[PDB]
């Protein structure tokens, strides 16, 4: 069969990720420019939320040196790929946890629907890579809304999820922090409850 | 504004490492125990940021220069150096490209760390470069030292720097790392030896490049990267 | 009624694929984590059901004829024959293979597929037989198209028809899968390699076989089939 | 050694197993003669009983595809081979659960007590084979019966299993089913209370 | 008008296969007994048409769309890809590629075809397009049957599709056969060992390619071409 | 030596060829657009005439199956290339012998003179490449005019056949097809009266 | 593939196989029982006929060496394989051509029709293998009659032969020899005329 060129293989970020990618959660001086947390500046459009969670292993232990990427539409449904610091909107952020804040957060808005390929409406969504010390690839999954509980009925992807139950792994949980909307999304990676954990 | 245009070569899961790898200690309670479920690409998973105009500082791909305080780190000068294709063999133009590694004698500049060799007070151990229009990419930097780590009883990374890629789209985004050609500890790392086909380990050895040293000056490195094919849709 | 007269040879189960094979994704969830328990041959275990006496229809063994709508099925017409033998190389007569398949673009007649490629009107897929007195079968098909299948985003099984086989007793019945000569997409299937040893997978490959052809008519293919060896009982008790 | 031919390697009987073994189960139309789940035929000698039960997998899940053949002696304690859709009583018989019907049922009578080749006598039992997607290789268990006590804890097949909780999930549990004589006997491939399968 | 600016390689006609081929039954009454007559290049040999303003329709290069009869063709789905490249690796772009094939049985849509397998309703087996800029082109189409043919009493062709490539000039033009990875039939088939080196016929087999398989919908074959190269002129009269 | 990569190898393009080349001459539906059998529109420069011919095997017999492409200077000695159903002329075109035609036809004007590559004019000329069953590489030939006896007799390619009677097979004879002027051009493939094929 | 033992090697019977076959032809003595060429004993039903003929090769000069054997269903279109002298009619004979008899001779009965294995008939035949020396492998025709022409017409054996000119070269003519009914069969190995041979 026809073989490409392999593709260059992955291996764990390590405990020290921080230092290269998440300087501030290291405690480390930050330079100019740095890619971080707040997707959305308080002037951009949609509903403004705050997403919060916890990382655990299989032993129901916290995962304090996670580190977390994330992507996702504008509240219109438009994925905003030119990313600049000027910009009111940036699909793409990055958080983590540390020993010192086990939970992560995200300042954001809630994205809008966006289809899939056959033209099918997804259910908003945020697409999550997971890296940490002890995962050798990333785990790739996404986090939905438990207030758009019909539109997460319907969608698509979330259907190719064989039993409901695992299907709850992916709804994050509505509550208030600060009198603020939030989400708390939790993620497991093995064991009771583990997290849907996609490849694409 | 990003739109849904492309298809990327599915990942052989294979030729990376599988997430249990018990060697590996820490992955045997950090890797799922059901299976991955396939989903099919869309405009969520073909698109991803596009870091052309993040402001980069002047020395962010010189770890000779970056942490100054005085002087200039002690260790091995080298430039570390490549191009970032993909599987068809086309480069990745303005692609971000991160990495992190210890110093010349394996301590990290991270609180965390306690390894008894000491801080480099002129050493950062932090780069940052965008590939430029032929897919290419230079950090200046000095050779990490090896370094134990509490795996095994008498357990050592060889030489390494931590390596980051984001390529065109969130499905294409990487993270590795760099060894150095001839290094002894890498038949013996468990964290190598993850990846489970040794010719899939021979493509993160990194080749010394005397071609692209500067005599007098500092040795080179050659470092390339391949990131997963991508090709238009057709037929949907 | 059946008696307790013959032993089997113990199945190599790391010749036959394990249960636990990961990059086959269903049988993570459904392997058992606990060992077999290993117990004594009885005559529970060395008889079972002979199927002489059972009616088949006249086209039970022709797919080609079977499922007959007003017309042929569309797709490359061959025999698959072979022999059942066991171990010790003894033929076993009159024994039931089943087999079924999907069509040539490899969809199969169960409401469960919703793959897209039609269904053939003339196509069921579905056949058996009795073996002979000297342990041959034959069946006459169309020759099934791979499909793709919800495993990794991209995996295809190569072309593939399952077959069942009885044989003496229920310590020997088997069920397996037959792949073509050739075929490019048995090295990349993860329900190949749930087969650890290469050889083994050899053994499941149907060769072509043009001897049995029928000129200007159907290609042939053969398949033979291994059962567990069969001995009398000796020096027990 | 010796070595002999190798025996051909087991597969999967994968998702569609019905179309081929499970005609009616599928929904497909049916041949003149079918193996099926009926081995008694009303004026059989012995117990008329029903048997059901559900197949689950390592996370609790049902399992909605799993086919079953089964091997048990008459009344008298003899095995029919001699398969025949005219017998008053077949030993061999088929089932299978599917997505309509994710509860198996066999017609039969209570097997009557065969010897082992040392001349002991078993309980009262019921071979089954199971197949699935997912099964690389079938599994072999045992269905007893819990109002077969006395017999039970002298079985020398059920005192190969070195734990008496093991013993346990071999023992069918006696119920009614529309106020007829029925036994309950679930599997559970894998995980808590995972059911004892066999090689031989 | 069209310009002599241009030599093209000459021809290996002990790689391309030789006329008399006698094992080819229809060959031997159909091959020259004299020698060809070798001509120098001139403006009438080194030109040809291009199809750059040929109106194509929206399916020609689909056969699963371009015959539609109300479904869609039963077979295997394959999308059949590639490059046109000259021997001195140049692609050459803006050419015309024109295939036809039997349907998923080894049956033709041609009156003198009386092979018993069906004629799909929704199959035609007819295809063209236009290489890219590049060189590449695609069709998508269902995988073909091997089929028999009247040559020895028990002659199949392997799978095969049929090629035409024109290319810069008429010295260029080509027809040949595509056949697929590992099909048994390709070492016994008379017209693939009309061509005389094994390395030549390697050429004609295209191979399986996972990377451009759609998932659960189609998987992918790539035939690459290679035509007489392309020089300028030079150091003449 | 420099070895290039090998060309692709020639196949016969068999008997079916028509359904892909010849789609009318097959009786299959045809495209919008096909490129076939008539050159010229009826105000094209030059003299219209007919082309006509029967394709004759080693035996003697006529070749039923045979596809035949064209390729020809317009009357002011110009090639034609860029194809298109809307000239008044195009340089290409294709034709072919059946079961119920045995004859293929052209319908096209007379060539006019072009010169080879060291200058010297060649006698009106049209190539054609024959290919069938039977035929596992096409055969190259020309067509000449017996009305151009002078300028055929100087012709620098006709002069590099060493033998005049072999010469006398690349000379269509003139005639009349419903009273409309047109020239026979009979192809023998093999023995008596074979055709100059040649190599370029 | 499945390949089975190779069949042993042809080679040609060379110039003394009348020594071994044809002992009579070859001026040898016999043995008590010789299989020779008179098929019919004067009581056999159907119609008598004599046979005969030359063979040729490719210079169109007679092979003298030549040896046949015949096989050819009886009157009523039944092949007899039980081969017996005391018989009135074999279905299998021998002849040969030698120096002395350059014509070989034949003593039958007009053969019946025979249908193929789809159940079409046949037109009467004999099968006919012919050996000689520079054959390597015997060569199989058929003789068919000319005074059968509407049956030769039909026959899906000679509408299998391509050309019609080439089904003439299989038609045996009728004649008298000594006020019998007899036919002229000549073969032709090779060049003009040259008789179909088969395989099968
Ligand atoms: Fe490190
Ligand atoms: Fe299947
Ligand atoms: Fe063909």
């Amino acid at each position: 069969p026809i073989e490409l060129l392999p593709e260059t293989p992955s291996q764990t970020a390590g405990p020290y990720v921080h230092i290269g990618l998440a300087l501030e959660a290291a405690g480390n001086p930050t330079r100019d420019q740095e890619i971080w947390n707040r997707l959305a500046k308080p002037d951009a459009p949609g509903e403004h939320i705050l997403l919060l969670g916890q990382v655990y292993d299989g032993n129901g232990h916290l995962v304090r040196d996670s580190f977390l990427e994330v992507w996702q539409a504008d509240a219109n449904g438009e994925y905003q790929d030119a990313y600049n610091l000027e910009n009111a909107f940036n699909s793409f952020g990055r958080t983590a946890t540390t020993f010192d804040a086990g939970e992560w957060t995200l300042h954001t808005v809630k994205p809008g629907v966006v289809n899939n390929a056959a033209g099918v409406p997804m259910a908003p969504h945020i697409n999550i890579s997971l890296f940490a010390r002890g995962i050798n690839i990333h785990l790739h999954t996404r986090l939905y809304f438990d207030d758009e509980a019909q539109a997460n009925a319907k969608c698509p992807v979330l259907n190719l999820i064989e039993q409901p139950q695992r299907r709850e792994t992916l709804i994050a949980k509505r509550c208030e922090v600060d009198g603020k909307t939030a989400y708390r999304f939790d993620i497991r990676i093995q064991g009771e409850g583990e997290t849907v954990f996609f490849d694409f | 504004p990003a739109q849904d245009n492309s298809r990327f070569v599915i990942r052989d899961r294979n030729w990376h490492p599988k997430a249990l790898t018990p060697d590996y200690k820490t992955s045997i309670a950090r890797s799922p125990r059901q299976a991955l479920v396939s989903i099919p690409q869309s405009i969520s998973e073909t698109t991803g940021p596009n870091f052309s105009h993040l402001g980069f500082g002047a020395h962010d791909h010189d770890l000779l220069l970056n942490f100054n305080n005085g002087g200039l780190p002690i260790g091995e000068r080298i430039i570390v150096a490549g191009r970032v294709v993909d599987q068809y063999g086309k480069p990745v133009p303005n692609t971000l490209v991160e990495m992190w590694q210890a110093n010349a004698g394996g301590r990290y500049r991270h609180k965390n760390d306690r390894y008894l060799a000491p801080l480099d007070p002129n050493f950062g151990g932090v780069g940052r470069c965008l590939t430029d229009s032929d897919g290419y990419y230079s950090f200046r930097t000095i050779k990490p030292g090896p370094y134990p780590w509490r795996n095994g009883p008498n357990d050592w990374r060889p030489a390494h720097i931590h390596f980051g890629i984001s390529g065109p789209s969130i499905a294409t985004k990487l993270i590795t790392q760099l060894y150095f050609e001839g290094d002894p500890l890498i038949p013996m790392c468990p964290i190598v030896k993850s990846i489970a086909n040794p010719e899939a380990v021979q493509q993160l050895i990194a080749k010394l490049d005397m071609n692209n040293a500067n005599p007098m000056d500092c040795l080179a490195y050659r470092f390339d990267i391949v990131l997963r094919g991508q090709r238009k849709t057709h037929f949907e």
